RNA sequence: UCGGGAGAAAGGUCGCCCUGAGCAAUCAGGGCCGCAGUGAAGAGGUCCAGGCGACUGUUUAUCAAAAACACAGGGCUCUGC
RNA sequence: UAGCUAGUUGGUAAGGUAACGGCUUACCAAGGCCACGAUGGGUAGGGGUCCUGAGAGGGAGAUCCCCCACACUGGUACUGAGACACGGACCAGACUCCUACGGGAGGCAGCAGUGAGGAAUAUUGGUCAAUGGACGCAAGUCUGAACCAGCCAUGCCGCGUGCAGGAUGACGGUCCGGAUUGUAAACUGCUUUUGUACGAGAAGAAACACUCCUAUAUAUAGGAGCUUGACGGUAUCGUAAGAAUAAGGAUCGGCUAACUCCGUGCCAGCAGCCGCGGUAAUACGGAGGAUCCAAGCGUUAUCCGGAAUCACUGGGUUUAAAGGGUCCGUAGGCGGUUUAGUAAGUCAGUGGUGAAAGCCCAUCGCUCAACGGUGGAACGGCCAUUGAUACUGCUGAACUUGAAUUACUGGGAAGUAACUAGAAUAUGUAGUGUAGCGGUGAAAUGCUUAGAUAUUACAUGGAAUACCAAUUGCGAAGGCAGGUUACUACCAGUUUAUUGACGCUGAUGGACGAAAGCGUGGGGAGCGAACAGGAUUAGAUACCCUGGUAGUCCACGCCGUAAACGAUGGAUACUAGCUGUUGGGCGCAAGUUCAGUGGCUAAGCGAAAGUGAUAAGUAUCCCACCUGGGGAGUACG
RNA sequence: UACGUUCCCGGGCCUUGUACACACCGCCCGUCAAGCCAUGGAAGCUGGGGGUGCCUGAAGUCGGUGACCGCAAGGAGCUGCCUAGGGUAAAACUGGUAACUAGGGCUAAGUCGUAACAAGGUAGCCGUACCGGAAGGUGCGGCUGGAACACCUCCUUUCU
């Protein structure tokens, strides 16, 4: 591969576009952290860490409304790329969706959100953003 | 395209070639005329436009257009070229200031007096 | 024509004595003499452009050495022993 | 612009300079820089800053401040702490001047000025009264630094050219008596900001030096008056006639705010683009009215924005300009999972710095503003140090999913070399036989009574392989087709076994690369460029007909071009189906799963045509290419 | 007299191709002839800076000699290195100009032909070779970015 994070986001985006229910992505520490952040923020219904593989799987259940489905994930994209890494201290964090979207920022403490890191006054590297 | 390609060779910015080149980037230029004659437009206009071959002080031979009606413009006269081409005569890319050192102004003009060099009656 | 053109063109030292570095040679510093130091003799003048002949070569012994002849190369044609 | 450097690179000893050092010399070695751009050429003083822009950026380096270089053009040294010295010296060169002809004196890139050049930029002014500088104990002297004054609407800011009432008055443009300028005007009351006259009238001045008492110590401190203004009788205030002393420029078809008439009739002319004028012009000239700005208004010249029109923010490559002809691969760019260590990138804190001035914010003084004072922010940057370890980089270890190797089943017009077969065409020999054969839309040229065309048998030679045979298959592409053998290569599936990230892309570069073309030596049946006749046509250097050279073929080579096309670069991962077919596996059949090859179509993309799981769908990495048309794939190297 | 619509002319409908839209009585291409404009080549002519190799080399700092001045120092006088300037030789870069010559853009739309746009009247185009007043023609290979037509000779299977 070239970017497992980009693949992890692309699988979710394609499944949302195709109106699926579950995804069976491969697993890693960074993907597990991103899944935990997304479930805490409320963009996915549930996630299961499936064993019995040399690497392990992540089964994520996508969330839609009970009427007029309107998937809550409208645009999930990357900011840092393996061809251009973009870092920023705790003053240049993005303004994704005018404060209505989340921006995952890998900080020196751990993986946090753009709004959860500005309170701690730590910088880090912006990984991705979700509307 | 690729960030690596841009790092290797960036975007090429062009120079934006100028419009009036044979006047040495000055607002006005003095000159002496050698042949004052008349030419035709391209199409579909039909007229007899008055032009003059002017040799500027920097050694440049240009074709200037005489605005308005009424002038002397003999075979040797000190004129002041300012610039501004016309879309009718192919080659004429300059204008002559009316009211300059030796060129005449206009008589009977009352509306556009700032141009054509006309005093206030 | 990659071989040439080319010794292209255009320049510098050369005598005698001493000292030192040196492989004999030579070199580096000083000093002296004369108008002149490869001091006599022997040893390419050079460049630019055109015609002819690719080139070396041969020719009217005894008025013509050439743009003439020859030349390597190219072609046509004859020849089955 | 692909090589540059010869004291050049390093070292050993001296001479040295304030000081280390090839700075210089003597000796030894051949080093040093270069695609991350040496060298060479063009241009240019650098920065704080100014303009523009939402920002990222872009364009310049006036005036204020800091650094560097220079003083007619060049070189050298002295004095001096400090100079290789603007108003010092010496020498040489070019100008100007004096001369008794022997020889001498000069340098406004200092202020004010002259000539020339240019579209264009000013007084041969006043004072040291403040601040600074040099000398002096001081008084004091000098200061074209500096402070003032004159000229230029050059730019910024502020004010004025009056304020209230007053009818639809003359006069103009326009319509067929009305509307328009228009409370606009005449006229009636009021103010002098400004302008003129007169009377008062500043701050900028704090001090220095000399005589007086105090203390301590030869240092500091207080108080006194005759003191010290170029601006300058300048700013400012008061008094008295008088609306008196003061408004122009551009535009009016659309973009863009504002319309009517008269004159000219493609003329005169207008024009930033579209474009208007050939006799009813809202576009030309004039008149009226209207709009904008305003002591200014327009044009030109140079910049930024609009321009997402070089796009990191923030574009594309099927058909509009754009995928290299295709692979291999160097430098380079990117990196499957887990784990241990460091903390280089990244993040946070502290200290230093990031001059002053300038922009912004806040607050004070000039009657406001411009301007000036104070404060903060900013100066996105750099150095040292202390922490965090989530992500990237480095080191170590582990794993198999990626990748590669091995084993078994197979797969093909996949290559190179050598043999071989038939049909057909051409020619030759022999037999039979007589007047045609061939060709066209019709004819003719052509072969034929020297026996053609036709037929039979044999022989010779060259090229290509009917049926199979096709949206088949293989190859990186070009391309590969009668049959056989030898020497190779590659691919697919699957029970294996094995190594363990060994991967993707890839600028320079290498290899291959249709046909045509070029060189050398053979071969040459058919076809056939050029060419020769016949025919058509007004002409026919063509289409048509009859011949025909190179070529097409073979063995070594050379060039490296195509509509070299899927007009779609290579990888990996996801996202609906239906329907054939090729080679495998599992299947007693149904059918299922990989690897390739076609058609329909959903969502999604696209300007549309269309594409659509073999994407032109959603993402990430790398390479190439595009920036209006022509000139032009042209000129030069 | 009329068998009939295959041809000649005109008109209607459907589909198809188009580079036409004042609409094929359209559009458009090339050579030659006459002017204007800018840019290349060329026998030569004429300059401008900077570099290198030699010769000569003012002043000046620094050395040698110094038989002459001085009591010592030191100096006069010769002389060496360095270096501005001058002369010379061959090249490199670059500017102007030149008899003649090749091609490009416009002008009134002159002369000759009709090459492309419909199946453009011989389908077009690309690479290449030859030829011709010119557009162009032909040979070999490749593409559809071309129109009109556009399903088939064998019917069915045994281990050879």
């Amino acid at each position: 591969y070239t970017d497992p994070i980009a693949d992890y986001l692309t699988r979710v985006r394609n499944a949302v576009a195709a109106n699926h229910k579950v995804v069976e992505i491969p697993a890693s520490n960074l993907k597990k952290e991103i899944t935990k952040i997304l479930f805490d923020q409320g963009y996915i219904l549930s996630y299961k860490f499936e064993q019995n593989t040399v690497q392990g799987s992540i089964k994520i259940a996508l969330k839609y409304d009970k009427d007029t489905k309107e998937p809550v994930i409208k645009d999930i994209q990357r900011i840092s790329k393996p061809g251009l890494r973009k870092y920023a201290g705790a003053a240049k964090l993005p303004r994704i969706l005018n404060g209505l979207g989340i921006a995952i920022v890998s900080t020196s403490k751990g993986l946090m959100t753009g709004k959860q890191a500005k309170q701690l006054n730590v910088g880090g590297e912006v990984i991705c953003y979700v509307y | 395209p690729t960030i690596q390609q841009l790092v290797r060779t960036g975007r090429t910015q062009i120079t934006k070639k100028s419009k009036s080149v044979a006047l040495d980037s000055c607002p006005q230029r003095r000159g002496v005329c050698t042949r004052v004659y008349t030419t035709t437009p391209k199409k579909p206009n039909s007229a007899m436009r008055k032009v003059a071959r002017v040799r500027l002080t920097n050694g440049n031979e240009v074709n200037a257009y005489i605005p308005g009606e009424g002038h002397n413009l003999q075979e040797h006269s000190i004129v002041l070229v300012r610039g501004g081409r016309v879309k009718d005569l192919p080659g004429v890319r300059y204008h002559i200031v009316r009211g300059a050192l030796d060129t005449s102004g206009v008589a009977g003009r009352t509306q556009r007096r700032s141009k054509y060099g006309a005093k206030r009656p």
